[PDB]
DNA sequence: GACTAAAGGCAAAAAAGC
DNA sequence: GCTTTTTTGTTTTTAGTC
């Protein structure tokens, strides 16, 4: 309740006050002792040093972070990224143990688990999947109203200072048919603790079992069963994944792959239904539903996928087209296939077949072993893009 | 090329001499030309050439006139080394003053003139005068002048009135004075002498300038007069374009100055008035100032843009100074960095290389190689047939790196180990292949981690590598006394599944030849790997000198047991395998080898240890699933009653019965209890899992279940991971330290609920935090260890000395922790070792303790040995081998010449990474009961009351042996006596935790010298239903009442004050504050009757940090320095005062006590020499200035060992005490004779100047001084060596006290002959230089 | 990586950094304690003046290198004379007194 | 808001006020694609429309001309793509919330 | 071909002296040497001192009486 | 006579320019 | 990534007071 959350509008509008200011000074002296009448606006006023300022900012900041290409799961869990340095924060020299901990009030706004280790770890935690920001700026999070013994359909967004007061169930609690509690003693929390209280006593319930750990962490499969120290490893290993050639699905996942794939745009969506007329390597032509598109443009729809470009990690972008002639698609259906999916469905590595024992260690601490069979069929190995730059200067001589 | 470095300041002429030549003018190079000014700065004549062999006008062309000088340019046509190396110099008309002594803070002008640097500064830069015996009777010497004063004594006298102006003044007056008769002037002011404030001031004056007239510097040199020039490769001119050049700032400020003497030479050229004469010598005294040291005083920098150019000091200190980063940390050639992996089939002296790799590094030497067989022809034309990559390339690379040790390291080198050297073997792919044993040695696991190899290039290097560096050769850890190639996580269990034996197998009952047979049975499949047999051995023995004589039989064992039998090598018993080998074993195993047949047998034996358990836990196949991991059926039922029991707490709550406080501590109480019960409940079930028939019934015994093999052999795991996989993982703390009231009730196999997890989140990102934290400081206490410690080396064999007391097994209260076996294994004792058989001497004095005389204590129950120590050691500068023990990384005894402190630090800093950031007296074993410290007296139930604060009990063995510790506070009463054999399970004391204070006579109390309400307060309360007597305080009661210190008088039935008889002191005890008496008037008290009652650990890494710092705690327990009877004293408006009574010498002194704290002192306690007065933490300063230098030494070890054996790290006690002779490094001088008379300076050069002087000056008292110690943090920064002191604090200070005081550095440490570059005289280094005084200088 | 010989910086005589342009492994100093601690005087010598900031000695080395031997300078290197010149600038006389 | 913080321009003493009217985005010169081709940022024009009005002299608040000038260039503002993210100059950068 | 120094050690036990001997011996059988004592198996003067201990006739303290015979 | 509290200076650190 | 500038934590000296 007493941090606040600011994104680019809030950086953007300060800069821009702040370049606004910094020329509407200069240009009011000058108005004050220049012409009074028989000047025009355009020539006493100044763009260049808002353009500068803006452009400084948007390009150069401990805040404006690289973005990585190398997975999508990386890029998406960096847009969704809570950082707790940069112009207005703390720094990490001085940076107190409390600061770089979890407050029992993190419960369905910032992840607990994904965090970077090392010298920067509690600061640069992310938010939950369902988490939203406020209007003021605060963090709030859904849940499900719950009148007297019965839940709610509708949502009900929280806040956090607004929980404080309040007593909230958890989602893995039972509800018979229509809410009812299996057990009139049902757990919950109310103030930064938990314990048991009355089916009566209770008012709110969280609305799922995921608000709590962000995309990041939600497709690691049994995550209730392993150390809260491997699924931090397990995240972040997840997260820096180099994509193959030709992506195979994960035999056991979570159900949020579609998601994570379809939300991040660097597949290709379908933007309106209908039909497909042309399907090419390199473009995809739509013949667009009759009924759907507005009268006055009967055009069809194109699509022109990407190819081989180079990336923050060097990795290879190349769509797919996942689709054949003649079969329809719908509004918001997946057309094409980037990097490290298929299908609409994301795959960061391959289903390898696996066996524990000891073997002559070779496998002795930490240490694989791998069968010449899967590099005979490249099933892991991967494309790489450099770039080489040249540049022509002219000197004295 | 030396062996010791002299600095003290210099003469002109000795200066000149320096110098070759004269420099003239600035023009450093001419235009529409490139040639420099032949009598300019650049000069050939003055520096030399910049062609080899020619001059400047090449009339000499490299082939006639080699080294001599030429007509035309004067200067000798040689190389342009020396260009390098000669320098000129500058003739000042007008002499100039040096300024670091004027900017220093300890001004060494303004310290021997005895007046302040604000008036030299003035004269200095012309703006007051100074007298010169201006007239002989109205002032002195020392005094300063201004212009009206001087035109007033001008007419006043005139003809004596002569007072000069600036440096050349200055110069006069330094040179006009001498100082002898200051120096008897001076100790006799301070022989006779009363203030402190001026004291030090005067004692560091007279030091000064008592070395100054040793030193051989004249004072008037310090005044410079020629000032030399630096050569000129030190500030180069690269031309840039257009006839541009680089711009150095030490030739802009050389131009200055040399513009300001040229214009000053013009100026007195025609004898110009003085008006001007001060004005152009005040310009050359900044522009000389602003070239020896710019932007110190005015910053006049005037060469740049608004930025400060480096003149001298920018060059001398600072991270861009040289020093301590291009010789502390660099770059370095000949070197890789690469991914690590595991070569599950190399030696121990062997690891892979990639091909790539290796041909890269070892290219200079396929070249010689090459030439060498008259394949290639030129070095192109080697390198171009290496690219190729021939066919002889890879014969000829395998050939050269047969014999070639390449050292590998991970960067954080934490201990001795980090470095190591092995043989490469080139195999393909780009990893390290690496010896998996070893991998425990450099902590370094196989998930990503990089290392980088080094290659030695001269013979020297190479040959030093094989001896030491080589792994095979530090098989034993340098930190307490194990060896680093225990076998690794994965050949344990190998070998645990190797021996084990099931009730009923294939092939059991029948019997074998031999070991031979056993594999032969086993490979066929006929018979288990683990069974019943009775096989037949034959083994060896080491009885005789030598000599293995064989013996056979038929030991009952397991097929298993056989095969792991017939890699063992000739003499071991056949003992040591019959046990199911764990993991704690097999190192053991080791170790007897190690002690048994030397080195070479152990590490084969290691190696086929890590074959064949790598081999068979292969073959053996152990996998983990979830049928593995058997949850115990009661858990659930457990719960309930938990459960149950909770809700009864809560109607507790409910009813008010029980507050928040109590509640919450039972609730955690019987969750606690309840898992334990379940953790007990899976371990049986786990334990006693395999239940096989044989021969008809069922039998039970030790289950194979995967997981408790993993866990019970020690490979990987621990009772809390199992007990977490299948059990309650246990009740979680907040990270503010509360325990959470609800434990989580479900294990990993099991779900787990959300808040579960979440609650079980924030446990473990404080131990991330505190891990990824914990990298800095930890290591960075090392660095604070390694400069204390830094040389320590060890010199000469044997010094002679026998001091040292009582090293003896410590007990902590308890059962002792570590018994006298390891605490004294390894050193080397002093005194003769007396068997307790009335003088039967068993050890003699001056032998090394190692196995074999350890091995004669334990049968003649030997409990208290003394060994020499470091601390009791009296050489110079270093350590007798017969005093420091048994080198540890080594079986025979330490060797001459190789460093210790750096050993030390290293291993007292290593354990850091597991070091964490953040009523009634019971018996336990049987023995007789013992008191120290004797003092009681019969009570009235005829039972023992001491009343010493200071008295202890311990537990005796029937055999003499110490089994236990008990301090016994003051007012406990005796269940026992002296002498008794009691066992276990029998309290002997007992004592209330307020504490009763008890007389020691019989008779009645005649409440008298005390004044009812004033001092006794009649507090008739309703609880005690009696007028008690209350003794308030001063503040607590009336001032003007609280002014006799009441005593009660006990008097026996004549109604007097009855005394001790004869003795002490009447029966009059002084009441403390709150002496609360439960007696009314006049009641009968025998004697030890209860008079009144009185109403009466941080972090691991922090405890070492602020314990090797000797920082005062919080409130030092302050302790009487004095014998006798101690008093009361009396009270100010602060702390109390207390003034003690000693029975003779000096007894009237007194001390500031505070009174609000506990003070269990009173009247009557004779208190002894080194007595503790007060409780609490004690700082080690006056432990080691009252009860004795060892005191010290036993207890900052204690404490060190104590932390690092809470931590579960266990180190050798010889290296912390190395420290603690380095740490106690200084002193103060108490009586006359040596120094002056309070000099704290260095211990060693007291008592080697002292024992010198004794054999000449005989009766002399020299100097009774006192050794004090210094933490380390201040101890780094007095070392005697100045080039320590100023590679990294305040260079310009310590040079200039250096070169003033003419010190003389012999060069005794390690970084300070890093610094210079020359050899370390620590390890082949010390050898080097013995020989090299042998032979030359000898 | 590896490197054997390459390239040096301008203003300091030290092999370059990095992967790219052919760069040195970094030689930090808690490793000159853990090769210290050892008898390794020699190594320590050669790894501190001939390998890294030597200019004279390590073109001698390379050439004395290829011809079949292995034998160093045994003398102070010149990079400490230098320091003894810088000291013997300012106003010190400085001197090997015992040799 | 941020015009309207400093909406009001007044001079010293020569009755000047300058005040905000409207503004428009203009379209971005260069597509993505190019604009990670070229090395250009994917930004837009500021088009404002700034008024002028001034009074008599040593008079009372009474205006006398007013000087409307319309898309006055205040520079460029980097536009954020349809997924989210700005390019600056060939490398796509996003700026993360910050919690203060 | 040597690796360990467990005979040095037993018998004349000393890491530096003994290395320091071993790198005078070796340096001049590099450059003007002659032939060794022992047969040698492709092996450099690096390890071939070493195995000249093992032999007896060659120790630590003899190089340094042998010196005196040189 | 010694303790308390004030600033100058010294050294390490984040930031910015090259 | 290398190097200089300004900023903040650690160290040291001196005027004022119990
Ligand atoms: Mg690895
Ligand atoms: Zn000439
Ligand atoms: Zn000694």
């Amino acid at each position: 309740g007493n941090r606040r959350i600011r994104s680019v509008g809030e950086m953007a509008e300060n800069q821009f006050r702040v370049g606004l200011v910094r020329v509407e000074r200069a240009v009011k002296e000058r108005l004050s002792l220049g012409d009074l009448d028989t000047l025009m606006p355009q020539d006493m006023i100044n763009a260049k040093p808002i353009s500068a300022a803006v452009k400084e900012f948007f390009g150069s900041s401990q805040l404006s972070q690289f973005m990585d290409q190398n997975n999508p799961l990386s890029e998406i869990t960096h847009k969704r990224r809570i950082s707790a340095l940069g112009p207005g924060g703390l720094t990490r020299e001085r940076a107190g143990f409390e600061v770089r901990d979890v407050h029992p009030t993190h419960y369905g706004r910032v992840c607990p688990i994904e965090t970077p280790e090392g010298p920067n770890i509690g600061l640069i935690n992310s938010l939950s999947v369902y988490a939203q920001t406020n209007e003021y700026g605060f963090l709030e999070t859904p849940y499900r109203k719950v009148t007297d013994g019965v839940v709610t359909d509708e949502i009900h967004y929280l806040s956090a200072i607004e929980e404080g007061n309040y007593v909230i169930a958890q989602a893995n609690s039972n509800l018979d048919e229509e809410g009812h509690f299996v057990e009139d003693l049902v757990t919950c929390r109310s103030k930064g603790e938990s314990s048991l209280f009355s089916r009566d006593q209770v008012d709110y319930m969280d609305v799922s079992t995921q608000q709590v750990v962000s995309v990041g962490a939600s497709l690691i499969p049994f995550l209730e069963h392993d150390d809260a120290n491997r699924a931090l490893m397990g995240a972040n290993m997840q997260r820096q994944a180099v994509p193959t050639l030709r992506a195979d699905k994960p035999l056991v996942g979570t159900g949020m792959e579609r998601a994570v794939a379809v939300d991040s745009g660097v597949t290709a969506v379908a933007k309106r239904g209908g039909v497909v007329q042309y399907v090419d390597a390199s473009r995809i032509v739509i013949k667009v539903n009759e009924d759907e598109m507005y009268p006055g443009e009967a055009g069809i729809d194109i699509y022109n996928l990407t190819k081989y470009t180079r990336s923050n990690q060097n990795t290879c972008i190349n769509q797919m087209p996942c689709v054949s002639l003649g079969e329809p698609v719908e509004r918001g259906d997946v057309l094409a296939d980037g990097p490290s999916t298929d299908l609409g469905e994301l795959a960061l590595g391959q289903n390898m077949r696996v066996a524990f024992m000891p073997w002559n260690g070779y496998n002795f601490e930490d240490s694989i072993l791998v069968s010449e069979r899967v590099v005979q069929e490249d099933r892991f190995t991967t494309i790489h893009i450099q770039e080489l730059a040249c540049v022509s200067r002219d000197t004295k001589l | 090329e030396f062996d010791a470095i002299k600095i003290a300041l210099a003469s002109p002429d000795m200066i000149r001499s320096w110098s070759f030549g004269e420099v003239k003018k600035p023009e450093t190079i001419n235009y529409r030309t490139f040639k420099p000014e032949r009598d300019g700065l650049f000069c050939a004549r003055i520096f030399g050439p910049v062609k080899d062999y020619e001059c400047l006008c090449g009339k000499y062309k490299r082939l006639k006139h080699r080294g001599v000088i030429c007509e035309k340019c004067g200067v000798e046509v040689t190389q342009t080394k020396v260009r390098r190396e000669r320098m000129g110099h500058i003739e000042l008309a007008s002499p100039t003053a040096h300024i670091w002594f004027l900017k220093s803070l300890p001004s060494r002008i303004g310290l021997l003139l005895d007046m302040p640097l604000r008036d030299i500064e003035r004269v200095l830069y012309f703006e007051s005068y100074v007298v010169i015996e201006g007239g002989m009777t109205n002032l002195e010497r020392q005094q300063i002048l201004t212009e009206e004063q001087y035109l007033d004594a001008l007419e006043e006298f005139g003809d004596e009135f002569d007072a000069k102006m600036g440096a050349e003044a200055i110069q006069a007056l330094l040179k006009s004075m001498d100082l002898e008769q200051e120096c008897e002037q001076l100790r006799e002011e301070l022989n006779e002498t009363n203030s402190e404030t001026k004291r030090k001031k005067l004692t560091k004056r007279i030091k000064l300038l008592e070395a100054f007239v040793q030193s051989g510097n004249k004072p008037e040199w310090m005044i410079l007069t020629v000032l030399p020039v630096l050569p000129p490769d030190l500030r180069p001119l690269v031309p840039l374009d257009g006839g541009r050049f680089a711009t150095s700032d030490l030739n802009d400020l050389y131009r200055r100055v040399i513009n300001r003497n040229n214009r000053l030479k013009r100026l007195l050229d025609l004898a110009a008035p003085d008006i001007i004469v001060r004005n152009e010598k005040r310009m050359l005294q900044e522009a000389v100032d602003a070239l020896l040291d710019n932007g110190r005083r005015g910053r006049a920098i005037t060469g740049s843009n608004k930025r400060p150019l480096k003149s001298l000091a920018d060059m001398i200190k600072g991270k861009q100074g040289r020093f301590r980063q291009n010789l502390l940390g660099k770059r370095v050639d000949y070197s890789g960095r690469s991914v690590i992996t595991v070569g599950p089939y190399l030696r121990l002296h062997q690891c892979g290389l990639p091909k790539k790799m290796a041909l890269e590094l070892f290219k200079p030497f396929i070249y010689g190689k090459l030439e060498l067989r008259g394949l290639a022809t030129t070095i192109k034309a080697a390198k171009k047939m290496v690219e190729r990559e021939e066919a002889v390339v890879w014969d000829i690379l395998d050939e050269v790196i047969r014999e070639h040790p390449v050292l590998l390291n991970r960067a954080p080198t934490l201990h001795r180990l980090g470095i190591q050297a092995f043989e490469p073997v080139l195999i393909e792919g780009k990893a390290i292949q690496l010896h998996p044993l070893v991998c425990a040695a450099y902590n370094a696991d196989f998930d990503g981690d990089q290392m980088a190899v080094h290659v030695p290039l001269t013979l020297e290097a190479q040959l030093e590598a094989r001896a030491l560096m080589m792994s095979t050769n530090n098989i034993l850890s340098p930190a307490n006394g194990e060896p680093i190639i225990v076998p690794s996580q994965d050949v344990v269990l190998g070998l645990y599944y190797m021996t084990r034996d099931c009730v009923n197998a294939k092939g059991e009952g029948m019997v074998l030849t031999g070991p031979k047979e056993a594999e032969r049975l086993y490979r066929s499949g006929l018979a288990s790997l683990h069974a019943r047999v009775k096989v037949r051995i034959t083994e060896y023995e080491k009885d005789a000198n030598g000599e293995l004589v064989a013996k056979t039989s038929l030991k009952d064992t397991t097929v298993g047991r056989a095969i792991l039998w017939m890699i063992v090598p000739k003499g071991l018993p056949y003992s040591i395998v019959n046990q199911a080998l764990g993991k704690k074993a097999i190192s053991k195993m080791l170790n007897t080898c190690y002690r048994i047949l030397g080195l070479k047998p152990t590490v084969i034996f290691a190696d086929q240890i890590m074959y064949t358990g790598f081999a068979y836990a292969a073959r053996s196949g152990a996998s983990v699933g979830i049928d593995d991991m058997v949850i115990p059926e009661k858990k659930h039922e457990i719960i309930s009653e938990a459960e149950a029991e909770v809700a009864e707490i809560q109607e507790q709550f409910q009813s008010g019965l029980v507050t928040a406080g109590e509640r919450y501590n039972k609730v955690i109480d019987i969750w606690a209890a309840a898992n334990d019960r379940v953790s007990k409940a899976m371990m049986d079930n786990l334990q006693t899992e395999t239940v096989i028939n044989r021969d008809g019934q069922e039998e039970k015994q030790v289950s194979f279940n995967s997981i408790y093999m993993m866990a019970d052999s020690g490979a990987r795991g621990s009772a809390a991971q199992i007990r977490q996989l299948a059990g309650m993982r246990g009740l979680m703390a907040k990270p503010d330290g509360s325990i959470i009231e609800t434990p989580i009730t479900a294990n990993f196999r099991e779900g787990l609920n959300v808040l579960q997890y979440f609650i079980s989140t924030h446990g473990a990102r404080k131990g991330l935090a505190d891990t990824a934290l914990k990298t800095a400081n930890s290591g960075y206490l090392t660095r604070r260890l390694v400069d204390v410690a830094q040389d320590l080396v060890v010199t000469e064999d044997d010094c002679g000395t026998h001091e040292g007391i009582m090293m003896t097994p410590v007990i902590e209260g308890g059962d002792v922790k570590e018994p006298l076996r390891d605490r004294v294994l390894g050193r080397v004792t002093a005194e003769d070792v007396l068997k307790p058989g009335t003088a039967d001497i068993l050890v003699p004095r001056n032998t090394l303790l190692h196995e074999q005389w350890c091995d004669l204590l334990e049968e003649n129950s030997v409990d208290a040995v003394k060994v020499r120590s470091v601390v009791s050691c009296d050489t110079d500068f270093g350590v007798c081998a017969h005093c420091y023990g048994r080198d540890l990384a080594r079986g025979h005894i330490i060797n001459k010449g190789e460093a210790i402190g750096v050993i030390a630090a290293q291993s007292i800093g290593e354990p850091g990474t597991q070091l964490t950031m953040r009523s009634s007296i019971q018996v336990k074993n049987k023995g007789s009961i013992k008191l120290s410290n004797v003092k009681s007296v019969v009570n009235s139930s005829g039972k023992l009351v001491i009343t010493s604060r200071n008295t202890e009990l311990k537990l005796i063995d029937e055999f003499g042996r110490t089994k236990e510790s008990y301090k016994v506070p003051y007012g406990a009463v005796l269940a026992k006596g002296d002498g008794e054999q009691v066992a276990g399970g029998e309290t002997v004391a007992n004592w209330d935790p307020t504490m009763p204070v008890i007389t020691e006579v019989s008779g009645f109390v005649r409440f008298t010298d005390m004044i009812d309400g004033q001092t006794i307060t009649r507090q008739t309360d309703e609880l005690t239903g009696l007028s008690s007597l209350v003794v308030l305080d001063s503040a607590e009661r009336t001032a003007g009442g609280k002014d006799l210190r009441p005593a009660l008088k006990i008097v026996d039935a004549q109604g007097n004050d009855v005394l001790i008889p004869g003795t002490d002191m009447p029966a009059q005890y002084f009441l403390p504050g709150k002496a609360i008496v439960q007696l009314e008037d006049g009641v009968q008290i025998s004697s030890g009757d209860t008079l009144a009652r009185i109403p009466q650990i941080t972090g691991g890494l922090p405890r070492v940090a602020d314990l090797f710092e000797a920082r005062r705690p919080k409130e030092p327990a302050i302790l009487a320095e004095i014998s006798g009877i101690v008093s009361f004293g009396k009270e100010t408006k602060g702390k109390r005062r207390l003034v003690i009574t000693p029975v003779d010498g000096s007894d009237p002194y007194e001390e500031m006590i505070p009174k609000w704290r506990q003070l269990n002192v009173f009247e009557g306690e004779r208190v002894e020499r080194g007595d503790v007065i007060s409780d609490g933490p004690e700082a080690p300063h006056d432990i080691l200035r009252l009860r004795g230098v060892h005191a010290v030494t036993r207890y900052i070890v204690n404490e060190v060992q104590d932390v690092y054996r809470l931590q579960g790290v266990k180190i050798n006690d010889k290296h912390i005490e190395v420290i603690v002779r380095q740490m106690l490094r200084k002193a103060t001088i108490v009586n006359a004779g040596s120094s002056d008379f309070l000099e704290g300076e260095q211990v060693e050069y007291s008592r080697v100047k002292i024992a010198n002087r004794e054999l000449e000056a005989n009766g002399k008292v020299g100097a009774t001084y006192s050794r004090d110690l210094l933490g380390i943090t201040k101890a780094s920064l007095a070392t005697e060596s100045f080039i320590s002191a100023a590679s990294f604090q305040e260079t310009t200070r310590v040079l200039t006290e250096a070169a003033v005081a003419g010190k003389r550095d012999e060069l005794r440490g390690l970084k300070e002959n890093v610094i210079v570059g020359r050899l370390i005289p620590a390890g082949t280094g010390y050898a080097y230089h013995q020989d090299r005084m042998r032979r030359r200088a000898a | 990586h590896a490197r054997s010989t390459g390239s040096y910086s301008l203003v300091t005589q030290q092999p370059l950094g990095g992967k790219a342009q052919f760069g040195g492994q970094r030689f930090g100093e808690m490793e000159v304690w853990a090769l210290e601690a050892y008898g390794a005087a020699y190594t320590l010598q050669e790894m501190l003046t001939v390998k890294s900031d030597d200019v004279n000695g390590r073109t001698k080395m390379y050439k004395n290198i290829v011809d079949g031997n292995h034998q160093m300078e045994p003398g102070m290197p010149e990079s400490f004379n230098v320091l003894l010149k810088e000291i013997r600038s300012l106003g010190i006389n400085i001197e090997l007194e015992d040799e | 808001a941020a015009f309207r913080s400093v909406f009001p321009i007044q001079s010293y003493s020569g009755n000047s006020e300058l005040q905000y009217v409207s503004y428009r985005l203009g379209e971005p010169v260069f597509d993505v694609q190019e604009c990670q081709i070229r090395g250009v940022t994917y930004s837009a024009p500021l088009r404002v429309k700034l008024r002028l009005v001034i009074y008599e002299r040593e008079a009372p608040e009474g205006t006398v001309k007013d000087i409307k000038e319309q898309e006055v260039y205040m520079g460029e503002i980097p536009l954020m793509t349809d997924n989210g993210t700005f390019v600056i100059n060939g490398t796509e950068r996003v700026i993360v919330s910050q919690l203060h | 071909a040597r690796v360990t120094v467990q005979d040095a050690v037993e018998k004349i036990g000393n890491r530096f002296d003994l290395v320091l001997v071993a790198a005078r011996r070796a340096r001049q059988m590099q450059v003007g040497g002659k032939d060794p004592l022992v047969p040698e198996e492709n092996d450099k003067t690096t390890v071939i001192a070493l195995r000249e201990i093992e032999e007896g006739l060659i120790n630590n303290q003899i190089l340094d009486v042998r010196e005196r015979q040189e």
